[PDB]
Order: structure tokens, then C-alpha cells, then sequence
């Protein structure tokens, strides 16, 4: 892969040079370095194929069409005393493996990350690519008309034009003027929003489903704040917000936080909206203390456990808020708790917890 | 898959170059998808039913080293989950009839159904694990001796080790934790050996806790023997059962030699270089009494208090008409053993709905001593009516495991009712000296039935006190148990025949064929099959060991038991406060597995022990 | 949001204007090209549409690779915020508003169980083609959204049944519909229930509470059982 990027690199230094010229191989050793490469890529080759099970599919790989078009040249190329500029921009299609190379390298270890670095490089490879193919082919010219057609356009400019031309924006300052460049053009439109298409979901995926009442309160200094639980829906958080929130009520600098494991409907939402500078909600479970730490209830001044009144089982209900205030007070036995209790008998398990 | 994958993939499980691949045909949800997603390189998923064939050759199960089949615990009928199962077993052996098969069931009356499939091959690795009988077999051993799950639980279950320096009981405990089970080849050296010669040699020369060993015989089958006496004689190619911290020490004990390695003491260079009325049932093997109605064994609170009951055992049922089942016979028959004496058999209480019980009592009505308190576990008058101050343990079990709207409601009953047991109070003090044992669904409330306790809430289930004492229950160590079959599959045998009683497969058939158990005059064939070893705790208090307990080493007493009593002691029931120079009144004891020679002893210690049985 | 995108407009613009007219640093700042910062925004409008007429463009190389740039940042960016655009659009009230009471045209305000058959029944009763002609318009109100056969049902009567989504119980929901003005009032009931004594309750219970907003209003309903009806008489108004 680092053999990968040096000869990328030794085509970007040769694409600033006549297509086709004559020179001498012992006068300059940027052409050796190229020729070790190319042998060691040749070598790398071989080794692959005596070890391959099936020969036609290792024939079609991309790696293997990809070394097919690369030293071949290089061997024509020392042999004729003579360098012609070729497809070595096909090299940049050895990018691909590149998020392969960082694993074996453990930079990376999720999932996502490792398809996120897939996709640029995917993307990073065909677009160098296509850059090569039009810049050869406009540097090149017509052949049926002598090469009379060249168009003087450097590597990246033909990478500019690429981009300019992906993303739907035609400036028309730098364009393709041969006729296998306009084709090559067409062909590559085609191809691009083909494969936009194609990936659209995978996009979708990475941009995922954000998380909307997530995250942890922020502890402001100063400002005490009061933990509410338990049967969250729109009456009883109406009354409550009513009664707590009055505009006649004595300024206090006391913010509600509410926890709760059901995300809000339409009417949770703008309740919690109209009072969005007072109230905050997340979405959790008293029972699990790392939700606990997540709305900082060793902080708070206290802890209000509301009850569904409208139940098939009663006991069940006042069971389950008992459970919910043994969590909170084996998390943080000095909170203080009100908690509503549905019938009178249930209650007296409150005096079986010690704190 | 939470659970399994937690035990299966354990860092400091040695390196197994296994890949795990999951089939279900219900889609997973976001958690499993992050679930899978953090172990993707070991983990794999497709969607997919086992009864197609095309399916199970999409998972290559043609070349996989086993098929594990996990059970919904949480179900309306039982029954059908385990016909599921069985129909899933039968699928994968018509697929391929020599591919190893683990499944879970959930009722014990159900896996006779397996031996019907040609293809299950017991002898070559394919296993059921029943969920009810092991859990109940654990809870029963523990009520004879309390402590014994947590012990077994960490015994069969990959713990991390961690370092500890500052001088709690966390420390001593953590020392135990890292012991695990084995299985080995006896040496040829060993042969024609009594079982304790052998045992001692191994504890004191090669640091092995050997517990017991796989008996051959041309008459029957193959047969686990726990600790067996002096009488008995090591025969050639006997495999053994020990408790060491290193795999690797286990060799030693195939290596060992006696020309060049009983000279030397160290067992560091040990190397390889050798040089009228029908009392029990038909297989005499448990306690059997006449059939008697439901009637008459129903007390009413007045005639519960009229009645005295100590040394006792109260089963607090949260049961219903419509709940489902849990075989309490798997509860009753470990402490209904023929090694135990009828005067030493413990009175056993069910206090819960009569409606649930009704459904019980078929498979109930021939042991001795079983009595019903038709009422609530929540109620303090019925519990004050079964002298719950004077028993010897209280089994809190919940019977509806429906499923709820949030996973850790389920244990919303049996907290509290421990939380009650724990607050009452009694004159001639309080409940918090009562021995309790609360089955758990979630393993985030252990933490819920302690309170005087330090324990932060990141704390991991088995560093918990309320585990660590064996007042608690986690269904969910079950689940590592299957793990721990995969990589050897002598260890349920073992823990099957040291927990449930010793349910021979003769009882098994039986059982199958009539689905009671039957009664059975006594013969001396019977008389000899009722000579086993029972679980059981000493104090070194006033015992004949009390001069040894006072300060002594564990080695000492490990040796004068097991050459005079025969007697095998394999951990220490330490209370938690005896580190602590100040005097404390907290009753909490703790569990050290398998501590080593040098060990020191206490007056108040309970020892672990392996008794014999004697007329 | 608005604040958010004017300020990286803005700031693009000039660090490309800077760019522009400073030239390329290694050729002598010979590459100057005249533009005013107003050309630039002009530029970085043109270029964020995706419209790209050309007529000015960045000449420079490092013009050009910010441009690059600062076209993957943008769309990037616009991506990353299609959520937030979407949500701020959001879900659009289909039957909200109140009715709008038109002078000289009477209206009936039709409350209860409301599906297609029952619908569908009274319509084609009401709006007969041999029926003399009436000025009278038909208000549903109900809070349940209807499914497509009943819109299409109201499509095809579009020009005198209207549809609002809200409950007789509630008062405001009454002042929607202009239940002060309406000549009439008619309730339909469930003829399908397991509970038809539920039924009668609930259709008592909105008599109450239509009585209650306007005594004066003219009320027919339907009743399932026969014993319920005397319920009716238990009402002062
Ligand atoms: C190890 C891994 C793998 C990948 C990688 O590292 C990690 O490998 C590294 C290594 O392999 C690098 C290459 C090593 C060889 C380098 C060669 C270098 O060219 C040299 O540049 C010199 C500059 O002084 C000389 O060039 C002459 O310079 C004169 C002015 O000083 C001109 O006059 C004359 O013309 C030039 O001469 C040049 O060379 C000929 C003379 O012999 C002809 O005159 C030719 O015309 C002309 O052009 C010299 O003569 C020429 O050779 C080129 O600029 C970069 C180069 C290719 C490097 C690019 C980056 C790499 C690939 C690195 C890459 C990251
Ligand atoms: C992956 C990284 C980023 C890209 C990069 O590094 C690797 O690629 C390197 C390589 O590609 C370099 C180029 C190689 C070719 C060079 C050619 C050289 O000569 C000039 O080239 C012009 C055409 O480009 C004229 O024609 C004429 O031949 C001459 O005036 C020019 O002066 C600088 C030059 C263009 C270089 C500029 C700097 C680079 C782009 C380097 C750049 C940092
Ligand atoms: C060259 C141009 C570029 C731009 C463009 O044209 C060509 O590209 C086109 C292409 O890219 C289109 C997108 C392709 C991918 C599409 C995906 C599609 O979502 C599909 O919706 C299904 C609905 O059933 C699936 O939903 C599943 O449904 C299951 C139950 O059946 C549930 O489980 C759960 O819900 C889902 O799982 C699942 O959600 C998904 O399969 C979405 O509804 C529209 C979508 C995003 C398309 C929107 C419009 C486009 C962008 C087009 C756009 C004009
Ligand atoms: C540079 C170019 C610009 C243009 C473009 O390409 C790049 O931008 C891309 C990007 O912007 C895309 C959009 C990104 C955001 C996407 C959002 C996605 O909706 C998702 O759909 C999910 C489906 O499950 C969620 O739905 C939740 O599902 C819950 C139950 O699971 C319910 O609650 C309730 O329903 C919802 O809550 C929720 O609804 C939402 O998370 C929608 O279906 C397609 C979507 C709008 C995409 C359409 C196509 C695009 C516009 C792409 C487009 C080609
Ligand atoms: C700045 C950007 C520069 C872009 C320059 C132009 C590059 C494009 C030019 C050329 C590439 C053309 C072939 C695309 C790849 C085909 C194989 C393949 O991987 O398919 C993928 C998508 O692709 C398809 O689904 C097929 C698209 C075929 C388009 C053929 C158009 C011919 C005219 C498979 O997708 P998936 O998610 O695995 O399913
Ligand atoms: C007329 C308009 C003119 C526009 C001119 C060009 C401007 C763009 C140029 C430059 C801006 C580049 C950085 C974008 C901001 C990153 C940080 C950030 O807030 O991310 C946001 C999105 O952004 C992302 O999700 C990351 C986008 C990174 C793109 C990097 C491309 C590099 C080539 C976070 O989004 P969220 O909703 O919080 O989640
Ligand atoms: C509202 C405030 C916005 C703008 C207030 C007006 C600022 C520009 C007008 C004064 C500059 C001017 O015309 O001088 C010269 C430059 O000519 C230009 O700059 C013409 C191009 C203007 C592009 C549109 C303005 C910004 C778009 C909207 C930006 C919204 C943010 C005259 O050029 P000439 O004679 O053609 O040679
Ligand atoms: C970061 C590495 C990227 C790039 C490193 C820089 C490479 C080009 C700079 C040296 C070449 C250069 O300026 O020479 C001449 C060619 O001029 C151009 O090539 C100008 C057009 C550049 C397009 C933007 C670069 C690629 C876009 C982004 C590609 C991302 C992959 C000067 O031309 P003149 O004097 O105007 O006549
Ligand atoms: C999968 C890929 C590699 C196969 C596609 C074939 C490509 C590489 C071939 C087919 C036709 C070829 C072109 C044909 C004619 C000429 C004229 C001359 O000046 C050499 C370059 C140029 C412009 C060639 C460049 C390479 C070319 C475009
Ligand atoms: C986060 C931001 C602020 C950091 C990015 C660095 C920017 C501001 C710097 C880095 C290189 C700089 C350029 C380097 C050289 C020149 C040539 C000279 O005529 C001054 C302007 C100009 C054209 C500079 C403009 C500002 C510039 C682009
Ligand atoms: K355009
Ligand atoms: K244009
Ligand atoms: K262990
Ligand atoms: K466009
Ligand atoms: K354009």
C-alpha cells in the first residue's frame, strides 16, 4: 500500500510532462524507483496467483486488472528507452483497500467508522481516477485527426472539472473539447448519478436516526432543580406544571427535570416546549442508575414520583412506585422523595425501607 | 445473547478461535443490532428458520462444532416452548444426525421427549439443561447448607480477577473466585488406591481439590461418585473431577509418578517424566410415603399456630390460578433424599394461593412431611402463624413469569416480601437475622435486597453482598452454565449428580413411563443404594476440630477430617465482620472456595463438607 | 438557523474575495483578479444553488481549491441540516381552522359516530337532486381522522360538506365550528357496539354539553336503546 502511494505520487510529478517523451534510464532514477515498484507489484502478483484457488475469478479481480495495465508499460517503456504517460492513475484505484490497511493497523475498531473511511475512499478513488482518464484523453487528442485536438489541461484542473461537474454545477470555464472527452464525460454523468443513487441509503444510514431526549442535565450553579418520575402523560403533568408553574407563585429559581422511558406524543411535546425554559425531559429509567447519574440525582432537591391512577391493578402500580423510590434511595439514601400511592394499605412498605 | 455472549466471550478466556453465528427469523431490534455490532468480528446474525432445511444449509450446519438452542423463559405455557425445542433438536438431527446438540429446557417432565429421537446420543456430547431443575436443585442444596449456589455459580463461570490490598472481606473472597472445575485422567500410579489416599495426595503434593470420580462397572453404565469411602479402590483409567486455579496443574495429577516425584515436595517441579410398608420408592433412592388428599395437609393460620415448627423450611409462592407452572417437585425431592434420615429431614411450608397449589399437589402427595398455608407471603399474620423466626430457611419464588411492560418489574413481589421479613419483629429480636434465599430476574436488583452495604452502582453482579453471602438467586448464571457445557461436558453431569440428589437414569425412565414416583418394599440392594454423600456446613465451635479452629491452618483440618470422617471439605463459610478488630452484630457470612494449606481458621467459620452417610 | 447560514456565507465570500484579488503567492501575486467582495457573494450564491452561470469564477489555484472545498462543506452541511429543515417544515394541520360562517347560508353541525356508511346514508338523503332547492351547508365535526374512502366521499361533496377534526366535549372545539349560529344539531350513534347502554351515555352526555355552550339549539339524535331516552328528560334544556 505505501508502494501504492509512491508510484500515485511519481505519476502526479510525471503528469506535468510531454505524454510521450524519450529518455534515458540510467540518467534519472525517478524512472528506477518506478521500475523497482512495478517489479515488486509484478512479484506481489505472482505470489497471489500460486495461490489461488479459482483462476478466472483472481483473473477479473480489480487488483489484477489493475496491475495488468501498469507494468506491462514500464516494461515496454525500459525497453524502447522511450516513456509514454499511460494509465498510471489507475494506481489511485489501490486507495480502496485503505480502511482494510487501518484495521490491520487497529486505528479503527467500529463498525461504522470502518464503512464511513470505505465510502471516502471509494469515493476519493473513483474521482482521481476519472480525473486521469480525462486529463489523458484531452491531453492526448483525437486520434483519427492526427492529435490536432490537445487541450493544455493540467492534472488538476481536470480534477476541478470533475468536481465542478459531479456536483451539478457547469461552470463552463473548463470543459472537455475532444469528442472521446465529451464522450467520457457523458459515460461518467451517467455513472455518477447511477451510483448517488445506489449509495443514497447507505448515506441514510450513516446520517442515522438522531437521538432526540438523550444526553445528560447540566448542573447550573445556583439553580436547584427537582426530579420528576413516574406516570408522565399530559393530564397529570398539566396539573402539576399548573400549580408549580403559577404566575402568582413567589419567584423561585427551581427547574424541573422529568425522566421517562415512554418519548412524549405531540402534546408532551409542545406542553414541554411552551415551558422550555423551566422544563427539561429525558428519556430513561429510574431503575437503571446510569440513568440516575444522567439527570444528576445526587444533586437534586428532590424526587417526585407521580402515579397512573387509571390502572387495571392498583397493587401492581403501588408495587412498582415502591420499587422506583428503593432505587432512588439505594442510589442516594438523603434525596428527598413525595411519591403518590394509589391505595392506603400498600404504603406501609414505605416503613420497610431504612433510609 | 446478552449473557452468553458476556460468559462465551471473556477476556480472560483463554484464546479460542471460535466464531458464533445466531439464526432467528424475527428481525433483531436497536439494541441487538449495537449489540451485534460491538462484537462483529466474532458475532454473526442471519434471519432465517431452523425447521428449513435451506436455512440450515445457509449457516453451513454441516460443518458447525455444535448448535446450542436457547428457551424463552418468559412464556404462557411452558409445555409448548419445549415442544419447540424438541422439534427444533429433531429438525437439526434429520439435517445431520452426528452434529453436537446443547439445548435449554424449561420443564423437567419434557426432556424424556429427547430420548425418543434416535440420533440424541447422550455419550457424545448432546445435552439438555432444565432450567427448573437445576435452579430449585441449587436453591435446595443451599437451603442445607447456605452459600452453596454463589459457590457453584463462580465455580462454572469465568471470573476477571481483581487485585485487591486493602484488607476486606473482598479481598478474601476474590481469592475463591478464581478456582474452576476440571476433568482429568488419573495416573497408573494411582491405581489400587483407596479415593481419600489418592485425595490426600493430591491436596498436599500436586495443590488439587480432587471432589470426585467416574466409576466404571461392566453391570451398569458409568457412574459419578462424590467423595466416595475407603472402600473403594481407583481402578485403571478412572477420570476425576478437581477444583484448581490453573488449568495447567490438572496434568499433574496424570504425570504423577511416585519414583521421581515423591521425594519431592514442591509441586512446581513436578514434570512430565514418568519412572411391610413401603417407606422409600422403587429405586430406594428418596423418602416415599402413601398417597394422601390435599385436605389433609391444609393448615389454617390457628391450627399452623397451635402447631410448633423449627428447623424448618418456608416456600413463599407468588403463584396463581393461571400462572405458569415451576415443578416444585424439583424443590422437594433433593431434600427428600434416602442419605438424609427421617428424623433429619427438614418440615417444608408452602405459604401461597391454594388456587396455584391445587395444580401442584399431583406430583407432591408422596413425600413425608409437606404442609400448606393457603395465603399470601405478604402478609405478616401468616408468616408470624409459620414461625418464620425459627426456620432454618425462607425461599421467596415467584411463579408469574409473565412478561412486563418493563424487564426489572418482574422482581417488583419478592423484594418487597424480603424487605417485609427483613423489618418484622419478635419478643421471647428482628428479621434481619433470618436466612433468606430470593430468586432474581434481573441481575441490576440484587443490589436492591441489601442495605447495609457500601457497594457502588457499577458494581458487578458476583462482587454484590447480597451474592457473595448466597441470599440471592440470578436465574441468569444458568445461562453462563451452557457456555461452560460447551467447553466440557463432564461438568453438568457432575453438577447434575451433586444438586439434584442423585436422579439415576433408571429413575428417569420410570419416571417417564408413569410420571409419578413409585413406592417400593426394602431390600439390601435399596439399603446399599442409599449409602451416598450429603452437603453439609460445620462449626468449629464445639466440634471435635475446635482446638484446630482457634487459629490453626486449613490444611490441618482438611486432613484430619478426611482421615478420620472421610469427610471432604471444600470451602469456608466466613463471617463478614471477623477481619475488623472492633466487635460487630452483623450475621453475614461470606463464601471462600477451595482456600489453600496455609489458610488460617477461625472459631467462628462454618467449613463446607462432604458427609457419609452412616446407620 | 438563518443567523448560522448568513455568517458562513458572508465569511466564505471574503476569504474567497481575499483569495481573488491577492493572487497566487509563489507567481508573484501575478494572478490577481479584480473582484469586489459583492461579486464574490454574488459567486458563492450562484455556486451553493448548484446554478453555476460562469460569468465570474474564481482564475487563482488556491481560488479554485477553495471552491472545492467549500462546494463539499456546503452540501455537506446541507445534508447534515436536511432534518432540522425538514422538522421546521413539519406535519402540516390537514382538518385545523375554524368555519367560516357565510352570510345568508344556513348550516347543520353533524357530531357522533362518524364512518362511511352512516355518512354516506344521511348524504344521500340530504343532498337529494330532486330535493327542493335548500341553502344549507353540512359541518362534520369529529376527532377522528377520516380514511380514504370518506375523504373521497367529501372531495365529491366538496362544495357543501366540510370536515373538522376536534370533540363536542370540548367548548373550544364548539366556537370552531360556530355552534352558536348552527340551525341545527344532529348526532349519529354506533349501531355496531358491544355496549349500546355506553353509547346512549355518550351521546347524553354531548346533548349536556351542546345544551350547555347554546341552550336554544335545535338537537336530534339517535338513540340504540329505549330506555335511555327518558335520560333526555332529565335535561332543563
Ligand atoms: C517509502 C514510502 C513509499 C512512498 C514514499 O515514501 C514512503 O517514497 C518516497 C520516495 O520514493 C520519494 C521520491 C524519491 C525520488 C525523488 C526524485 C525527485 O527528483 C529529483 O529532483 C532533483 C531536484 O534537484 C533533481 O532534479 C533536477 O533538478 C535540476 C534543478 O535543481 C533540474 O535542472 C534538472 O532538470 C532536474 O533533473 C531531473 O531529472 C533528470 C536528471 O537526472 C532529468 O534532467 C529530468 O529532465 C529532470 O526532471 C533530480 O535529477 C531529480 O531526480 C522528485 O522531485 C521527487 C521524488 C520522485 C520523490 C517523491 C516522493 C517519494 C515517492 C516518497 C513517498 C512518499
Ligand atoms: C497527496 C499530496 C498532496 C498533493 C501533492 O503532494 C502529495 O502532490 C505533489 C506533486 O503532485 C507536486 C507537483 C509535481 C509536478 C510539479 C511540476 C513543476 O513544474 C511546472 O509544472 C507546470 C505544470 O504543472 C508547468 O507545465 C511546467 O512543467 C513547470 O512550470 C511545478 O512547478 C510544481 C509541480 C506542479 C508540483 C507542485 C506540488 C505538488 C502538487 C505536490 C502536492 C503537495
Ligand atoms: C440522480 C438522482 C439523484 C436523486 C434521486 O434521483 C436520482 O435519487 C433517487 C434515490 O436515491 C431515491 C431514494 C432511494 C432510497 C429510498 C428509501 C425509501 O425507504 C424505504 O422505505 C421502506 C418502507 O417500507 C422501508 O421501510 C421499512 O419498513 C418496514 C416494514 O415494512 C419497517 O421495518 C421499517 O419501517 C423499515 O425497515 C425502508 O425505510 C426503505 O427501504 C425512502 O422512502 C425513499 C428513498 C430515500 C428514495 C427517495 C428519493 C430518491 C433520493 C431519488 C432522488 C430524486
Ligand atoms: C448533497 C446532496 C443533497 C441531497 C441529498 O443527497 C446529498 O441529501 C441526502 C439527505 O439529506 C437525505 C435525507 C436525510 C434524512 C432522512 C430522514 C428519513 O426519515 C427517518 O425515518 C425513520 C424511519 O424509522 C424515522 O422514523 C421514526 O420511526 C419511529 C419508529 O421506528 C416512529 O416514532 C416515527 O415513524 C419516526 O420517529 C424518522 O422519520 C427519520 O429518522 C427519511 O425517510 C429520508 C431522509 C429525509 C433523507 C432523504 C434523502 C436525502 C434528502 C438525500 C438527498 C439525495
Ligand atoms: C467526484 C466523483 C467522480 C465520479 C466520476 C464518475 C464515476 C462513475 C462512473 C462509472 C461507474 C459505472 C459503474 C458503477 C459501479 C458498478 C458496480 C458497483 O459497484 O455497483 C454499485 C452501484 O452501481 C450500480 O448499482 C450500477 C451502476 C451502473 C451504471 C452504468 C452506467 C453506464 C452508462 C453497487 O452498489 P451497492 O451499494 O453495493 O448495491
Ligand atoms: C450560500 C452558502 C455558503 C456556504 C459556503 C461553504 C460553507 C461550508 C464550508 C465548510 C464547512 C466544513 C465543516 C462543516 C461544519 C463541521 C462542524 C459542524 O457544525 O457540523 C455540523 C454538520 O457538519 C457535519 O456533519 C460535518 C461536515 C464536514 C464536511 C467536511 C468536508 C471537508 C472537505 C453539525 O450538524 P448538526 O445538525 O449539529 O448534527
Ligand atoms: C441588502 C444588502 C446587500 C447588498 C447591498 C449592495 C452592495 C453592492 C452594491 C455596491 C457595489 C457596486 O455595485 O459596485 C460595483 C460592484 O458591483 C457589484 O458588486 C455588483 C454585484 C452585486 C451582487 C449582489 C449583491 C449581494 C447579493 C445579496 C447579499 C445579501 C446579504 C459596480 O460594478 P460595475 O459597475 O458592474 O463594474
Ligand atoms: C490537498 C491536495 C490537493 C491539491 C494540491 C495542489 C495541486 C495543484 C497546485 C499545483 C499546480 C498548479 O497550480 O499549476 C498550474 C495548474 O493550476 C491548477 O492546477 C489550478 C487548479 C487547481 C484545482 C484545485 C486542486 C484540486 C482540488 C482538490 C483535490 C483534492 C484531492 C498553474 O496554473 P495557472 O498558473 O493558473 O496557469
Ligand atoms: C477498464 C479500462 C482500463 C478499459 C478502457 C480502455 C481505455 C483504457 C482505452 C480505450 C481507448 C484508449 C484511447 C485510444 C486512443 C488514444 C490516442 C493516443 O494518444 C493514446 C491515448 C488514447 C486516448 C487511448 C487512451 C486509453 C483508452 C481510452
Ligand atoms: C481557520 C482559518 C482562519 C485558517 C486558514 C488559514 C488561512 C486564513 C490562510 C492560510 C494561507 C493564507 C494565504 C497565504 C498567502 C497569501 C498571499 C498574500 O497575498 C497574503 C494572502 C494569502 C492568499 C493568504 C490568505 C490567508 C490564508 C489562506
Ligand atoms: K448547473
Ligand atoms: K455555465
Ligand atoms: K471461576
Ligand atoms: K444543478
Ligand atoms: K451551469
Amino acid at each position: 500500500f505505501a508502494l501504492s502511494i509512491g508510484a500515485l505520487v511519481i505519476y502526479f510529478i510525471d503528469s506535468s510532462n510531454p505524454i510521450e517523451s524519450c529518455q534515458n534510464f540510467y540518467k534519472d532514477f525517478t524512472l528506477q524507483i518506478d521500475m523497482a515498484f512495478n517489479v515488486f507489484f509484478l512479484l506481489y502478483f505472482g505470489l497471489r496467483f500460486i495461490a489461488a484457488n479459482d483462476k478466472l475469478w483472481f483473473w477479473l479481480e480489480v487488483n489484477s486488472v489493475v496491475d495488468f495495465f501498469t507494468v506491462p508499460p514500464v516494461f515496454v517503456s525500459v525497453y524502447l528507452n522511450r516513456s509514454w504517460l499511460g494509465l498510471a492513475f489507475l494506481r489511485a484505484l489501490r486507495l480502496i483497500q485503505f480502511s482494510e490497511i487501518l484495521q490491520f493497523l487497529n486505528i479503527l475498531k467500529t463498525s461504522n467508522s470502518i464503512k464511513l473511511v470505505n465510502l471516502l475512499s471509494i469515493f476519493i478513488s473513483t474521482w482521481l481516477t476519472a480525473a486521469g482518464f480525462i486529463h489523458l484523453v484531452e491531453n492526448s487528442g483525437d486520434p483519427w485527426e492526427n492529435f490536432q485536438n490537445n487541450q493544455a489541461l493540467t492534472y488538476w484542473e481536470c480534477v476541478y472539472l470533475l468536481m465542478v461537474t459531479m456536483s451539478t454545477v457547469g461552470y463552463g470555464d473548463v470543459y472537455a473539447k475532444t469528442t472521446l472527452g465529451r464522450l467520457f464525460m457523458v459515460f461518467f454523468i451517467l455513472g455518477g448519478l447511477a451510483m448517488f443513487a445506489s449509495y443514497v441509503p447507505e448515506i441514510i444510514e450513516l446520517i442515522g436516526n438522531r437521538k432526540k431526549y438523550g444526553g445528560s442535565y447540566s448542573a447550573v450553579s445556583g439553580r436547584k432543580h427537582i426530579v420528576v418520575c413516574g406516570h408522565i402523560t399530559l393530564e397529570s403533568v398539566s396539573n402539576f406544571l399548573k400549580d408549580f408553574l403559577h404566575k402568582d407563585r413567589d419567584d423561585v429559581n427551581v427547574e424541573i427535570v422529568f425522566l421517562h422511558n415512554i418519548s412524549p406524543n405531540l402534546e408532551l411535546e409542545a406542553l414541554f416546549k411552551r415551558h422550555f425554559t423551566q422544563v427539561e425531559f429525558y428519556q430513561g429509567s429510574v431503575l437503571n442508575p446510569h440513568d440516575l447519574a444522567r439527570v444528576k440525582i445526587e444533586s437534586a432537591d428532590a424526587c417526585l414520583i407521580l402515579a397512573n391512577k387509571y390502572c387495571a391493578d392498583p397493587d401492581a402500580e403501588d408495587a412498582s412506585n415502591i420499587m422506583r423510590v428503593i432505587s432512588i434511595k439505594n442510589y442516594h439514601p438523603k434525596i428527598r422523595i413525595i411519591t403518590q400511592m394509589l391505595q392506603y394499605h400498600n404504603k406501609a412498605h414505605l416503613l420497610n425501607i431504612p433510609s | 445473547v446478552s449473557n452468553f455472549l458476556k460468559d462465551f466471550l471473556h477476556k480472560d478466556r483463554d484464546d479460542v478461535n471460535v466464531e458464533i453465528v445466531f439464526l432467528h427469523n424475527i428481525s433483531p431490534n436497536l439494541e441487538l443490532e449495537a449489540l451485534f455490532k460491538r462484537h462483529f468480528t466474532q458475532v454473526e446474525f442471519y434471519q432465517g428458520s431452523v425447521l428449513n432445511p435451506h436455512d440450515l444449509a445457509r449457516v453451513k450446519i454441516e460443518s458447525a462444532d455444535a448448535c446450542l438452542i436457547l428457551a424463552n423463559k418468559y412464556c404462557a405455557d411452558p409445555d409448548a416452548e419445549d415442544a419447540s425445542n424438541i422439534m427444533r433438536v429433531i429438525s437439526i438431527k434429520n439435517y445431520h444426525p452426528k452434529i453436537r446438540i446443547i439445548t435449554q429446557m424449561l420443564q423437567y417432565h419434557n426432556k424424556a421427549h429427547l430420548l425418543n429421537i434416535p440420533s440424541w446420543n447422550w455419550k457424545e456430547g448432546d445435552d439438555a439443561i432444565c432450567l427448573a431443575e437445576l435452579k430449585l436443585g441449587f436453591i435446595a442444596q443451599s437451603c442445607l447448607a447456605q452459600g452453596l449456589s454463589t459457590m457453584l455459580a463462580n465455580l462454572f463461570s469465568m471470573r476477571s480477577f481483581i487485585k485487591i490490598e486493602e484488607d476486606t472481606w473482598q479481598k478474601y473472597y476474590l481469592e475463591g473466585v478464581s478456582n474452576e472445575m476440571y476433568t482429568e485422567y488419573l495416573s497408573s500410579a494411582f491405581v489400587g488406591l483407596s479415593f481419600p489416599t489418592v485425595c490426600e495426595l493430591c491436596f498436599v503434593k500436586l495443590k488439587l481439590l480432587m471432589i470426585a470420580i467416574e466409576y466404571k462397572s461392566a453391570n451398569r453404565e458409568s457412574r459419578i461418585l462424590i467423595n466416595p469411602g475407603n472402600h473403594l479402590k481407583i481402578q485403571e483409567g478412572t477420570l476425576g473431577f478437581f477444583i484448581a486455579s490453573d488449568a495447567k496443574e490438572v496434568k499433574r495429577a496424570f504425570f504423577y509418578c511416585k519414583a521421581c516425584h515423591d521425594d519431592i515436595t514442591d509441586p512446581k517441579r513436578i514434570k512430565k517424566c514418568g519412572c411391610n410398608v413401603k417407606k422409600y420408592d422403587s429405586t430406594g433412592m428418596f423418602h416415599w410415603c402413601a398417597p394422601k388428599e390435599i385436605e389433609k395437609v391444609i393448615l389454617t393460620r390457628s391450627e399452623a399456630a397451635m402447631t410448633v415448627l423449627s428447623g424448618h423450611v418456608v416456600v413463599c409462592i407468588f403463584g396463581d390460578v393461571s400462572s405458569a407452572l415451576i415443578g416444585l417437585r424439583n424443590l422437594v425431592m433433593p431434600l427428600r433424599a434416602s442419605n438424609f434420615h427421617y428424623h433429619e429431614l427438614k418440615h417444608i411450608v408452602f405459604v401461597g394461593s391454594i388456587e396455584y397449589l391445587k395444580r401442584e399437589w399431583e406430583t407432591l402427595h408422596n413425600f413425608p412431611k409437606v404442609s400448606i398455608l393457603p395465603g399470601t407471603p405478604l402478609s405478616r399474620a401468616d408468616l408470624r402463624a409459620v414461625n418464620i423466626n425459627l426456620c432454618d430457611m425462607c425461599v421467596i419464588l415467584s411463579a408469574n413469569q409473565n412478561n412486563i411492560d418493563d424487564t426489572s418489574l418482574q422482581d417488583k413481589e419478592c423484594i418487597l416480601a424480603s424487605l417485609n421479613i427483613k423489618s418484622m419483629q419478635f419478643d421471647d429480636t428482628t428479621g434481619v437475622n433470618i436466612p433468606i434465599i430470593t430468586e432474581l430476574v434481573n441481575d441490576t436488583n440484587v443490589q436492591f435486597l441489601d442495605q447495609d452495604d457500601d457497594d457502588d452502582p457499577d458494581t458487578e453482579l458476583y462482587l454484590t453482598q447480597p451474592f457473595a453471602c448466597g441470599t440471592a438467586f440470578a436465574v441468569s448464571v444458568l445461562d453462563s452454565l451452557m457456555s461452560a457445557t460447551y467447553f466440557n461436558d463432564n461438568i453438568l453431569t457432575l453438577i447434575r449428580t451433586l444438586v439434584t440428589g442423585g436422579a439415576t437414569p433408571e429413575l428417569e425412565a420410570l419416571i417417564a413411563e408413569e410420571n409419578a414416583l413409585r413406592g417400593g418394599y426394602s431390600t439390601p440392594q435399596t439399603l446399599a443404594n442409599r449409602d451416598r454423600c450429603r452437603v453439609a456446613q460445620l462449626a468449629l465451635l464445639d466440634g471435635p476440630f475446635a482446638d484446630l479452629g482457634d487459629g490453626g491452618c486449613y490444611g490441618d483440618l482438611f486432613c484430619k477430617a478426611l482421615k478420620t470422617y472421610n469427610m471432604l471439605c471444600f470451602g469456608i463459610y466466613r463471617l463478614r465482620d471477623a477481619h475488623l478488630s472492633t466487635p460487630s452484630q452483623c450475621t453475614k457470612r461470606y463464601v471462600i472456595t477451595n482456600p489453600p494449606y496455609e489458610f488460617e481458621l477461625v472459631p467462628t467459620d462454618l467449613i463446607f463438607c462432604l458427609m457419609q452417610f452412616d446407620s
